[PDB]
């Protein structure tokens, strides 16, 4: 409630910046209304950070090598450029993997090139067609090459394609130039979008003209889900147990041949919409693939979720749904039964880079809490327009 | 809620004629919003009192972005019913010259400068050539009137031919017309007659005859408008029958263009020229 | 990258090649090949090199960002729609017009369209 | 051997009829000279060719369908012993109205009328407002020496500190140089010194003032230039000195803009325009 | 011979890699990529197949045959100007618009642009 | 199961009202079909609506950056029981060609997939006046699986129904576009009925079920609603309730065989419409 | 020489009316033109007394190519010295049905029979859709002077409404303009102040009302046109008053297209 | 001409695929491969391969610009593709501009 206060607090707290910053920041600043259908109207996203203001946003390399790229386990990720960018990503982000790390995954492993003076003032193409060649020796098993540029890669102006052509075409081997240099966009949002159009130009239309793999009317892929912590794990065992069969996983404990029979699915199931959009647009309009936004956060969602990706397929889906839904429920109602009465009333504010925000509002209302303040350092109006209802 | 131009060759009093319009039309219960498009803004010097009005597009600079421009800084009003907006030029040789007048009618556009108040619009633009952000108002079907301020000069007839000649190439985009033409006198003989002729060879009718007067010097080192300075004066009673007619007026027509000849033979009869 | 530049002052469109993400910007292309675009300012504000891009591979579509003295100069200058605004600021797809100092090349075949005159007519 | 030069002003105090009385009294010392008129009036090379216009390259490209098929003998058009080219100008309303500049001089570029068969090339630019097409003689380096007609009035003395003000931003780039001011007489009084002023501010010289002859006229009603017309008379006189003084002319000097307050100074202190003073603005 | 079709019912331009010189013409390029230009007629009497090619490197201009038939179908939509009629005579240049059913694929980098109505507006 | 029909005919006998009124059966009948507006003037959905002619897609096209930006529930409304609705409109007169609008429309539809599943009927109002063009696009792009052509007993309307059955049989091969039947709007004039039936005869094809005139459908329009639910306890719902029934039970498609214009004078005159010619 | 074009929707007794028109101006000791625009072979029967004039797209299919075509085989005289020119269409669905027009014109122009000291050139143009090779005379300015043939239709007054669309839309590029409103009765009630109210909404002058009647058709038997069927005609002499307002009409003027709402008021308040 | 026949000049020389049945139903460029093979082979001082295409070679349809790309990073080594059909063209004139 209070409104009215909301919107005095507002503009008590943009007084102490300057003209420009104020006026900038009262776009961004909102109180909710759920009967508003377009966000634009009411707030305003995806703009440049104001300078020195201590924002919380990354850059297109953090967005694209430590979001979308990274949680590719059997492939090797070059960090084009000097030291640090590689050293403050490396392990930070819990996107869980299997396999035997140095051998066949190098998911928690900080590959790079180590620019220094004579590389920026010479270039550094060279350097990269030595550097695969060390990779490809010492990495024998590694089943593809990533280049992901860092700022003075476009800086400086190094042709990182035609290295990336050339090294493929002799070691015939998958090499993906990234152009995810950090000035580039003003968050990880572009990061994302970048790191979709690498994968969309370099990598997903290899396996076009074959046909070997055995195709199922039940073939669904996650899109957009990276296993934080696990989680993409819990969702493929919720939807195998409904019957269907995940054929790829984007990107948590992915794989590149995941990636590559991933246009021989029948249905996408895309958890994140923010970061894998633009994949799923592309496969619906060139392959011809649905795709569809679901919520596994908390149980109402999943509930919801289910039922909906059941409601895609024929009657013994739907029935495999419901079994699923009763053999579960006791756990989960033993688990509100349990932790609701300590938890009802209490108010939370979130404030998370995209999606989450939003997503986690059921999980939260499932236990009693309310969220009084929410938001997000990066999502652009879409999600806005999406998150409007939820609160 | 009209809106008229102000076209013609630079050097014809378009500015100060424009500004006593505004200054007649201001005293009979009417709200008008005066639009200075020249890249001099000397088109609201003789309203606002004012030494140079600060121009949109310079602030806009100043300020970084025109996004971070705020209304009342450009709106003045020097007087209570007139408002005056400058739109403004870039240096010479630094792109289009007519930019800024792009700039300031989608700023006022976007900032609601035109509601539940305003009896007239008037855009005091560059008429020596029409193109770009001087041939947008004709163009984007801003200005549904204009009026052509010319003399006996051979120059001034070039420049009203070259104006109707833009109306008719955008005649069925929207309701831009020809309303008339303005008659600044030089003290040449022969002159009223000359653009009356030109007015029914190009199908339109000659508004006013305004001539050369001493009282216009004595405002611009006042600087006000000559109704402000000497109310009793002809040419005050003289601008007041102008705006009386602007007011009156009915009928909007398309022009038909002049070729060279025509008009030279015109000039030629006249004696203007030998 | 492929540049094809075309223009009613060239005789023949030119075919060129050029690395992608560089800091010299298409204004760079253009000069080290003789493709003669007005250049009129150093501080991206006079929208003197207005250019029309069509990206010819549909499919290879790169995001890119649309800087806000870009879109600035761009509504000065009038070639940039209501649309194509919304469509740049939510799916960051960049708009038809662009200004060739303030472009940046991207890894796609390209057209690359100027009139010779500056922005806005 | 080529000297480019180009005259520039605003439109209407004589361009036309001073830069083909200057290419007269030229083609008298056996020089061969060739006109570009970048003005859409197309109406600088009347006095040359004696015709009622010069059918311009624009007009050309479009009944012939393109610029690429337009031949040189049908453009350029030989009178007087020197050439002469038209640029012409679009339709008013689209488009920008200097493009039938950058239309002609680089359709001439590629045919070869630029080739050094010849003294002189001049430009009959419009220069009452200083934009895409009428900068590009300035801004492509194809004018080595710019003059400015002016007369006692604000707006040419304004368009002459514009072109200047184009000069300076395009100097660090090119040898694009301002070699005098051209004076002709509005009947005013004090306008010689005026525009002399205004030089000495700006930096550079009066190549020449030129008196207001209405033998001109007389010329002009036969088509033709007052150096054919009466060979002896003093405005020929003038014009020949004019010419000769161009052609002496070796100072070539980056100017030196002033700003509006300057400008409403010098009108003031020639008698021009009245004392303004602050306690008179409210009365 | 790399093709780009161009159409404002296409979302996206596409791009194709062309054999030239196929007694199958430019219709047959467009049938196998399922590019919809109206094709209806088999003798190419009709004007449905008219087409925009620009010559992305306009140095790689290969010097054809226009056919009479050809002629009289871009003349009776008035598609043919004189002094391209007279180019294509002389020169042996193709002209602006030319029918798909009728085209030869040449070995250059074309654009080939339709609104998809048929030709004659 | 995804029926597509079209129906032709020359402007102005009848075919909006005819399309409308059958599509208001079709609907009672428990049948979820949809209307597609192809004519240019964009009338065809002013009955099911009942607002006024509906904004075509190309409105909000040229409104909109794209025919990609513009929304499907933007163009395709809901009305009489969720009966679909879309209009396709048409260029400025002397622009590009006048069956533009078909095209873009068809595509658009196609693009956004809006022929749902559960989608039984779709049913084309389109300009017979001129076969060719976007208007030529239904049979040509196999959009339309069967057609009727409306007709009267007009010169002009045999004449077009002739032209589209040459356009039916030049694009037979390429396609399952089909000839239905015809239907007989009525104009009051003698022997009409056997006039149409010659000619269908002639064609190769049956006869779809004859409409007589009367004042009703015009009480119904200036309503702005279809004559089944202004009255349908009147002889006009059911009978255009009974034309519906023999559409759905229609299965006679057949390959039409055209006739020569001397043909179509010499079937005028053996029924009095026009009188008999002598040489001398 | 003056260019003026009729048209209309198809069916409103357009090809009558203009060759009533044409031969009543050859009565008076002119010479006219005939340019059959209109995909049926049926606008010069009358004043050719033929089956079916052979058309100039059937005649340059049949003869390979229209270059190969002779002037002497196209243009065939009739009653009154009439010089008559007819452009048929494609078969449909085989490309733009407008293609014959541009293809005539085109032809016409190159063997020069215009300059032939005509006075009168008249383009029956199909008008239910104006576009192509239909509304080519507008686009070239080859017709500067359009009449409209209408009724106290919807259909009619639509496509009268959508000619003067047309109009507007090349009125800068050309001297193209809508002489006036012909009208042609169905035997209705309150039709002649009907489309005098329409013209004067959009701008023009009503030229003519021409009546129903029984004596067009029995000359139309005889393949004859009514004038020289019986020039004592109560419909003869009207169609000669036609062509006298036609000869000496003056006024020439750019109209405004009326919208849908008004065009439907307008046919509501009349009774109809 | 001056030079050595069959050494460094090959004017008079008459070098063709000599195509049969098979060749024109079954493609017919990996002939042209194994003949540049062959020239290569047996003719080492020549400075520059030309195919010079006849009437069949459009007709079938055949991508001689790609076997002299390829055959010509190969063999490091010029070779030009002259698509000169007999078809292609009223007369000579056209030959000359191919
Ligand atoms: N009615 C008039 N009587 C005398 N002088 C006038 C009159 N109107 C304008 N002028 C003079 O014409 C000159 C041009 O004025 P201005 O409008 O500022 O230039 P422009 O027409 O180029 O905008 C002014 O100096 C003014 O003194
Ligand atoms: N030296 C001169 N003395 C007197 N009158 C002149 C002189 N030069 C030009 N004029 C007059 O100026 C008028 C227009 O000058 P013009 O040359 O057309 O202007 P612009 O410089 O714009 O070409 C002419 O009619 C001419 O009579
Ligand atoms: N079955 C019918 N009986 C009588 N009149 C009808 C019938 N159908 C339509 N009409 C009349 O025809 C007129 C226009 O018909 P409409 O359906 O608009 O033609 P179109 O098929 O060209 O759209 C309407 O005013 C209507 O009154
Ligand atoms: N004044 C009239 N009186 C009676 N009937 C007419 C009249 N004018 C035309 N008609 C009839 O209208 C029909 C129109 O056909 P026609 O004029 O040949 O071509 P269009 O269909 O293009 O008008 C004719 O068959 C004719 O019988
Ligand atoms: S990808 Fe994005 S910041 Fe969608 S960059 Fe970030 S593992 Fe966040 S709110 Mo870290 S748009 Fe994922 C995210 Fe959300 S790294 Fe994770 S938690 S759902
Ligand atoms: S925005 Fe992104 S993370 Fe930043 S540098 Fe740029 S690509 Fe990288 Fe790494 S190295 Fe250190 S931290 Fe930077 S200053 Fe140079
Ligand atoms: S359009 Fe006009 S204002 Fe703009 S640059 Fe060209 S001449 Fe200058
Ligand atoms: S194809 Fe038909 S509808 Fe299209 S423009 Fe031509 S005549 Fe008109
Ligand atoms: S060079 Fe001026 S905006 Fe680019
Ligand atoms: S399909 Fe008819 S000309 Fe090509
Ligand atoms: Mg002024
Ligand atoms: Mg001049
Ligand atoms: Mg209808
Ligand atoms: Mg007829």
């Amino acid at each position: 409630m209070s409104r009215e206060e909301v919107e005095s607090l507002i503009q008590e707290v943009l007084e102490v910046y300057p003209e420009k910053a104020r006026k900038d920041r009262n776009k961004h600043l909102a109180v909710n209304d759920p009967a508003v259908t377009q966000s634009k109207k009411c707030i305003i996203s995806n703009k440049k950070s104001q300078p020195g203001l201590m924002t919380i946003r990354g850059c297109a390399y953090a967005g694209s090598k430590g979001v979308v790229w990274g949680p590719i386990k059997d492939m090797i990720h070059i960090s084009h450029g000097p030291v640090g960018c590689g050293q403050y990503s490396r392990a930070g982000r819990r996107n869980y993997y299997i396999g035997t790390t140095g051998v066949n995954a190098f998911v928690t492993m900080n590959f790079t090139s180590d620019f220094q003076e004579k590389d920026i003032v010479f270039g550094g193409d060279k350097k990269l067609a030595k550097l695969i060649d060390e990779v490809e020796t010492l990495f024998p098993l590694n089943k593809g090459i990533s280049v992901q540029s860092e700022c003075p890669i476009g800086l400086i102006g190094d042709d990182i394609e035609s290295v990336s052509k050339v090294k493929g075409a002799e070691l015939s081997k998958t090499i993906v130039p990234v152009r995810c240099e950090g000035f580039r966009g003003v968050s990880q949002s572009l990061g994302h979008h970048i790191a979709n159009d690498a994968v969309r130009d370099w990598v997903l239309g290899k396996r076009d003209e074959d046909t070997t793999f055995a195709s199922t009317p039940y073939d669904v892929a996650i899109i957009g889900d990276y296993n934080i912590g696990g989680d993409a794990w819990s969702s493929r065992i919720l939807l195998e147990e409904m019957g269907l069969r995940c054929v790829a996983q984007w990107s948590g404990d992915g794989s590149i041949s995941e990636i590559e029979l991933t246009p021989k699915v029948k249905l996408n199931l895309v958890h994140c919409y923010r970061s894998m959009n633009y994949i799923s647009r592309h496969m619906e309009e060139k392959y011809g693939i649905p795709w569809m936004e679901y919520n596994f956060f908390g149980p109402t969602k999943t509930i919801e979720s289910l039922r909906a990706i059941a409601a895609k397929f024929d009657e013994s889906i739907q029935k495999k749904c419901e079994e699923v839904i009763a053999k579960y429920k006791p756990e989960w109602e033993a688990v509100v039964a349990k932790y609701r009465p300590r938890l009802e009333g209490k108010r939370v504010m979130l404030y998370i880079g995209g999606l989450r925000p939003r997503h986690v509002i059921g999980a939260y209302e499932d236990l009693g809490m309310e969220v009084v303040g929410t938001g997000y350092e990066f999502a652009h109006n879409d999600d806005y327009d999406r998150t409007m209802k939820e609160m | 809620m009209r809106q008229c131009a102000i076209y013609g060759k630079g050097g014809i009093g378009k500015s100060t004629t424009t500004q006593n319009l505004v200054a007649a039309l201001a005293e009979m219960g009417k709200k008008v919003m005066i639009v200075g498009c020249d890249p001099k803004a000397d088109s609201t010097r003789l309203i606002l009192h004012s030494k140079a009005q600060n121009t949109i597009m310079e602030m806009a600079a100043e300020a970084g972005t025109v996004e971070d421009l705020e209304l009342e800084d450009v709106l003045k009003a020097g007087y209570g019913g007139v408002k005056c907006v400058e739109s403004g030029g870039p240096e010479p040789g630094v792109g289009c010259a007519g930019r800024g007048v792009i700039t300031a009618i989608n700023f006022l556009e976007e900032e609601g400068a035109y509601e539940d108040d305003l009896d007239f619009v008037f855009y005091d633009v560059l008429g020596d050539v029409v193109c770009g952000g001087f041939a947008m108002p004709i163009r984007e079907n801003k200005a549904q009137e204009i009026y052509i301020v010319c003399s006996g000069e051979m120059m001034a007839m070039y420049a009203a031919n070259n104006i109707s000649k833009g109306i008719v190439k955008y005649a069925n985009s929207g309701s831009v017309r020809l309303g008339g033409l303005i008659c600044n006198s030089r003290n040449t003989d022969r002159e009223d007659e000359l653009i009356i002729a030109l007015a029914n060879k190009l199908g339109t009718q000659m508004i006013h005859f305004v001539p050369r007067d001493n009282v216009v010097q004595r405002a611009e080192i006042r600087r006000m408008t000559v109704i402000e300075y000497d109310p009793k004066a002809k040419q005050a009673d003289e601008y007041r029958a102008l705006a009386r007619k602007v007011v009156d007026n009915k009928l909007l027509v398309i022009p038909n263009p002049i070729t060279m000849d025509e008009l030279e033979e015109l000039l030629m009869e006249f004696g203007i020229m030998e | 990258a492929t540049i094809y530049f075309s223009s009613p002052l060239m005789p023949h469109n030119k075919k060129v090649q050029a690395v992608a993400g560089k800091r010299s910007t298409l204004l760079g292309v253009a000069q080290e090949n003789g493709v003669k675009i007005p250049f009129e300012c150093q501080d991206g504000n006079c929208g003197s090199c207005l250019v029309k891009i069509t990206h010819l591979d549909g499919e290879r579509i790169k995001g890119m960002l649309l800087t806000d003295k870009e879109r600035n100069v761009l509504k000065s200058v009038g070639k940039l729609p209501k649309s194509e605004e919304e469509r740049a600021a939510v799916r960051d797809l960049p708009p038809t017009y662009r200004l060739a100092c303030q472009t940046i090349v991207t890894d796609e075949d390209l057209l690359v369209e100027f009139t010779g005159e500056p922005g806005g007519a």
